[PDB]
This record gives structure tokens, sequence and C-alpha cells, in this order.
């Protein structure tokens, strides 16, 4: 995250950090104890993953962090069917032991698809995540997080040269200097309703980070909200 | 529903005699006022419990 702050410890206590081949690679939000859900383009691989939740500061140790093996990927089926649009950016991760939630993990609300709309058009969410703190630069050692307003289908689409599809929208600042950035891929665009934080999009791609007359470009969670419930039940 | 979210915190849905029926996420319930939403689990979703 580019011109963002330092997160308080508990401050989002849903924000998962993955690590595997890299360190601190992509983030991710917790759905439920056994369940993640992150970006596809984390996980094309179906190398070996963990996800360290309760996680604040990754070079020092909180005595709050809880890791755990990732034992199932489901990336959305239609990831992929295209060549590098990111459509689809979406992904579910099984952990191979639940979470134990408390203060400092606990899951982020999903509502329904016509809900988790309208809390988008609200205007104002909230991303976070340990990735680049500037373009080209180093990865943050405390959780980060950005508020960004949302961005308006036509000057999106004029931004750039890329397709932006219905399952995707634009946030930011006309000016530039805040965005989310590379690291931060998986994790959550937030929305808070009267102090009740709903899953309002997933931290997906961009040009760059933070340049002027560019936007971050995420996954509009309301339209695989379905596909999320369905594939996470607990029994 | 059109105003204000009909008061519901969370959800609303209309319904006849033009009112409308409150509800909550999972981890919620639907308080005695049938509009506000509390918490029914010790860790609810969305909650920063911290502070
Ligand atoms: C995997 C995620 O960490 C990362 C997030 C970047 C978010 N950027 C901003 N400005 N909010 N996403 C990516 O790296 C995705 C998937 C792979 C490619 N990609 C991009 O964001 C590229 N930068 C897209 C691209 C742009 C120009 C030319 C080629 C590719
Ligand atoms: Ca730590």
């Amino acid at each position: 995250v580019v011109g963002g702050e330092d997160a308080k410890p508990g401050q989002f206590p849903w924000q998962v950090v993955l690590n595997g081949k890299v360190d601190a690679f992509c983030g991710g939000s917790i759905v439920n104890e056994k369940w993640i859900v992150t970006a596809a383009h984390c996980v094309e691989t179906g190398v070996k993953i963990t996800v360290v939740a309760g996680e604040h500061n990754i070079e020092e140790t909180e005595h709050t962090e809880q890791k755990r093996n990732v034992i199932r990927i489901i990336p959305h089926h239609n990831y992929n069917a295209a060549i590098n649009t990111y459509n689809h950016d979406i992904a579910l991760l099984e952990l191979d032991e639940p979470l134990v939630l408390n203060s400092y993990v606990t899951p982020i609300c999903i509502a329904d698809k016509e809900y988790t709309n309208i809390f988008l058009k609200f205007g104002s969410g909230y991303v976070s995540g340990w990735g680049r703190v500037f373009h080209k630069g180093r990865s943050a050692l405390v959780l980060q997080y950005l508020r960004v307003p949302l961005v308006d289908r036509a000057t999106c689409l004029r931004s750039t040269k890329f397709t932006i599809y219905n399952n995707m929208f634009c946030a930011g600042f006309h000016e530039g200097g805040r965005d989310s950035c590379q690291g931060d891929s998986g994790g959550p665009h937030v929305t808070e309703v009267e102090g009740t934080s709903f899953l309002t999009g997933i931290i997906s791609w961009g040009e760059e980070c933070a340049m002027k007359g560019k936007y971050g470009i995420y996954t509009k969670v309301s339209r695989y909200v379905n596909w999320i419930k369905e594939k996470t039940k607990l029994t | 529903c059109n105003i204000k979210n009909g008061r519901c915190e969370q959800f609303c849905k209309n319904s006849a005699d033009n009112k409308v029926v409150c509800s909550c996420t999972e981890g919620y319930r639907l308080a005695e006022n049938q509009k506000s939403c509390e918490p029914a689990v010790p860790f609810p979703c969305g909650r920063v419990s911290v502070s």
C-alpha cells in the first residue's frame, strides 16, 4: 500500500498474509475458521502456501499469529478462461486446521449480492496489506491501510487501454499518490457499515502504483458472494 | 426501505402496507427494537474488539 498508514494491532482482524516460495507475497481475508478468500493470480500454481492470521508486524512476534497450511485451493472456475484479462480474479483457500477466533482473528462479513453492491456504492472503502509502500519499492513491515474513493466507470475506462469488466471496479485518487500495490493482491477492500465491516472487493491489478491518472482495479465481490457462500460451508 | 434503509442497521426488505422487515448477517441477531443488530457470538464478523 502506497501512501497509507500503519494499522493498529487488531484493527483489521480479518486480514491474513500468504507465504510460500516468496515471503508475504499476497494478502487474503478470513471467510470463516476454515476458509480464506484471496486473488486467483496469487495461487495459480498449486505450489505449497501457508496462511498467517493475527499478523501485524511481519519481522516481529506479537504472540497473536496463527499459522495454517493450505489443503485445498479453488480458483473461480472462469479465471483464466481468457488469457491475461484478470477477469474473475478470486480464489478460496481451505486451511488444514481451523483458526481459533479471537480479537485478532475475526472473519469479514459477507452480505448478499444486492447489499454488497449497495455497500460498494456508498463509495468509500478501506484496503490493507503488506505489499510495496512505493512503486518498485520495499514491502511493509507493519500492516498498512488506506481509504480509497470509488471511481466512476467512465473515468476508469478512460484511464487505461485495458478492458475493465463488469466484474471489476476502480478506486483511488484523481491526483495519485495513494494506492494498493504489488504484494497487496488478495487482500480486502472493505466497507464499514455502522461499525460492522463487509467485504466489497479483492485487491487485484493496476498499472504501476499510485500514478496520477491511474486507479487500482479490484474484483467486484458482489458478483461472487453466492459462489463464496456455496464453497465455504461448514458442516 | 427507500430512505435510510428503512432504519435497518444492516438489511431491509419491503413488505405489504409499506412496512419493512429488517435482518442481520450471520453472527448477529435482530434486536428487540426490530431495527438494530446485536452480536450473538463471542467474535462476530466484521467487528473490531481489540480497540
Ligand atoms: C498479485 C497482486 O499483488 C498485484 C496487485 C497490483 C495492484 N496494483 C495497483 N496499482 N493497485 N496484481 C498483479 O500483479 C496483477 C496480476 C499479474 C499482472 N498484474 C498487474 O497488476 C500488472 N501490473 C498488469 C499489467 C500492466 C501493464 C502491463 C502488463 C501487465
Ligand atoms: Ca508478527
